[PDB]
C-alpha cells in the first residue's frame, strides 16, 4: 500500500508545518511575518481527493485503517478549519469536503473508527462550525459524519456530540438550507442525535421555530419524488415527541401546524417508515391532554389505530394499541 | 425510538 501510505505521509508533513507554524505565531503575541502554509502550495487537494476516492472500497479503507488514515485526514481538517476559519475559498472547501467525505466512508460501520473521531475534540468542534459554512456542499459533507458518529454513539461519544453543541447547530442549521440535498444529511444527522437523551430532545425543540419547520417536514414535497425528508423529519418528531407531550405551548405549535391531521394521514401510507415514526408520535400526544384526546376521537383515529393493532411490525402494534388504550381510557361523552 | 443508521458519502 506504498502510494496510500505517500499520500497519508504528504498529509502528515503538511499538519506538521502547520502545527509550527501555529505555534510560533501565537494570537496575541510575538511574531514575525512569515505567511502562514497554504495547502495548495502542498498538492494537499489532490491528495486527499485520491484517498477519498479510495475510501469508498472496503479492502482500501482496511489499509487506510492499519496506518491510521482516520487520525490524519482528521488532523488535516481540523488545522485547514483553525487556520482559516469559515473561508469561501475554493479550494479549501474542496479539500474539506473531501476529507469529511473520506471520514464518512471510514466511519461507516465502523464502531472503533466512530469512537476515536469523537475522541478528536478539537477535530469535533471544526466540523460543527463548519454547519455554517455558506458552502451547502460542505454542510452536506459534515452532517454525513455526524449522522455516522451519532449512530450506535457509545457514552463517551453521545457525551462529546452534546459538549460540542452538534444538537442546537444542526437544527439552526437546518432552517437555513436551501438545498434539499443538504437538507436530507441535516435531518438524518438530527434523527439519529434525538434518540440519544432528553437533553438532546429539549435542545432541538428549544430553537425558535424548530417545531413549526418539523411539522412542514410531514408533508414536504420532495423534488426527485422521493420520502427522505417526510421520513427523517417525522424521525425527529417522533424521538422528541415525549417531551411536546408535557409542554402546552409546544403542543399548541404542532396544532397551530395540524399535526395531528397529518400523522392521522401518515398511518394510512405505504412507507413502514412513515407509519412506524407516526404510530410514536401518537402513542405521545394521545397521553394525558384530554384536548388532543378529543380531537384524535373526532378525527376517528381509533377507526385508523384498530386497523393497526395487528401488524406484524412491532413498533407499528406497539404505537398503534398504546395510542389505541390512551383514547379509550379517555372517551369523550358522545362516544360512551 | 428511531434512526436512520449510517450512510456511505456523497
Amino acid at each position: 500500500h506504498h502510494h496510500m501510505l505517500h499520500l497519508l505521509e504528504q498529509i502528515r508533513a503538511y499538519c506538521e508545518t502547520c502545527w509550527e507554524w501555529q505555534e510560533a505565531h501565537e494570537p496575541g503575541m510575538d511574531q514575525d511575518k512569515n505567511p502562514m502554509p497554504a495547502p495548495v502550495e502542498h498538492q494537499i487537494c489532490p491528495a486527499v481527493c485520491v484517498l477519498m476516492k479510495l475510501s469508498f472500497d472496503e479492502e482500501h479503507r482496511h489499509a487506510m485503517n492499519e496506518l491510521g488514515g482516520l487520525q490524519a485526514i482528521a488532523e488535516l481538517l481540523q488545522v485547514d478549519c483553525e487556520m482559516y476559519g469559515l473561508t469561501n475559498d475554493h479550494y479549501s472547501i474542496t479539500l474539506r469536503r473531501y476529507a469529511g467525505m473520506a471520514l464518512t466512508n471510514l466511519t461507516f460501520g465502523d464502531v472503533a473508527n466512530k469512537a476515536t473521531l469523537c475522541s478528536m475534540k478539537g477535530c469535533m468542534r471544526a466540523l460543527v462550525a463548519q454547519l455554517k459554512s455558506e458552502s451547502e456542499d460542505l454542510q452536506q459533507v459534515i452532517a454525513s459524519v455526524l449522522r455516522n458518529l451519532s449512530w450506535r454513539a457509545d457514552v463517551n461519544s453521545k457525551k462529546t456530540l452534546r459538549e460540542v453543541g452538534s444538537v442546537k447547530a444542526l437544527m439552526e442549521c437546518a432552517l437555513e438550507v436551501k438545498k434539499e440535498s443538504t437538507l436530507k444529511s441535516v435531518l438524518s444527522a438530527l434523527w439519529n442525535l434525538s434518540a440519544h437523551c432528553t437533553e438532546n430532545k429539549a435542545d432541538i425543540c428549544a430553537v425558535d421555530g424548530a417545531l413549526a419547520f418539523l411539522v412542514g417536514t410531514l408533508t414536504y414535497r420532495s423534488q426527485t419524488n422521493t420520502l427522505a425528508i417526510i421520513e427523517s423529519g417525522g424521525g425527529i418528531l417522533r424521538n422528541v415527541s415525549s417531551l411536546i407531550a408535557t409542554n402546552e405551548d409546544h403542543r399548541q405549535i404542532l396544532r397551530e401546524n395540524n399535526c395531528l391531521q397529518t400523522l392521522l394521514q401518515h398511518l394510512k401510507s405505504h412507507s413502514l417508515t412513515i407509519v412506524s415514526n407516526a404510530c410514536g408520535t401518537l402513542w405521545n400526544l394521545s397521553a394525558r391532554n384530554p384536548k388532543d384526546q378529543e380531537a384524535l376521537w373526532d378525527m376517528g383515529a381509533v377507526s385508523m389505530l384498530k386497523n393497526l393493532i395487528h401488524s406484524k411490525h412491532k413498533m407499528i402494534a406497539m404505537g398503534s394499541a398504546a395510542a389505541l388504550r390512551n383514547l379509550m381510557a379517555n372517551r369523550p361523552a358522545k362516544y360512551k | 425510538l428511531t434512526g436512520c443508521g449510517d450512510i456511505i458519502a456523497e
